């Protein structure tokens, strides 16, 4: 192959949004699964996926 | 109490580029104030999308978590120090985090003397 192409971020504007959601009273309904690491915990979701739950920082993942 | 809202908030926005006080953006302010060590939030208006803000309003609500709010992050680019300057000084890529959040307390005695009063009469 001549040319060769390389990784482009993926262009996925103001999704902090999808991360919390914040209902009507003043509660965040918090959908995405939280971290139970030494290092990240408390502050870093985990990433949920089809069928897992996976932490991005220290790599911990779960079902 | 001799500065004002917008006069002794540069003294916040001073020390944070000191020692590391900054969490600015949209991720580093709240993924960070759940780890009980962040202090101060300023709200700024300017949305396309209302959620923005209202994003900004429940997360001030669950830790008793404190707030100002002035007007936009076009106004803000003038205001947090984290600007392009040219050759004498001059600021060519003006931009600044809507909400800023300052965790640590290098201890002052102007913009705990003027804010603080401003704060207990809000809340
Ligand atoms: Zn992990």
């Amino acid at each position: 192959t001549p040319k060769k192409n390389k990784h482009k971020r993926k262009k996925v504007k103001l999704a902090v949004l999808k991360y919390y959601k914040v209902d009507e009273n003043g509660k965040i309904s918090r959908l995405r699964r939280e971290c139970p690491s030494d290092e990240c915990g408390a502050g870093v979701f985990m990433a949920s996926h089809f069928d897992r739950h996976y932490c991005g920082k220290c790599c911990l993942t779960y079902c | 109490g001799v500065m004002d809202v917008n006069t002794a908030l540069q003294e916040v926005l001073k020390t944070a580029l000191i020692h590391d006080g900054l969490a600015r953006g949209i991720r580093e302010a709240a993924k960070a104030l759940d780890k009980r060590q962040a202090h101060l939030c300023v709200l700024a208006s300017n949305c396309d999308e209302p959620m923005y803000v209202k994003l900004v309003e429940a997360l001030c609500a669950e830790h008793q978590i404190n707030l100002i709010k002035v007007d936009d992050n076009k106004k803000l680019g003038e205001w947090v120090g984290l600007c392009k300057i040219d050759r004498e000084g001059k600021p060519r890529k003006v931009v600044g985090c809507s909400c800023v959040v300052v965790k640590d307390y290098g201890k002052e005695s102007q913009a705990k003397d003027v804010i603080e009063e401003y704060f207990k009469c809000k809340k």
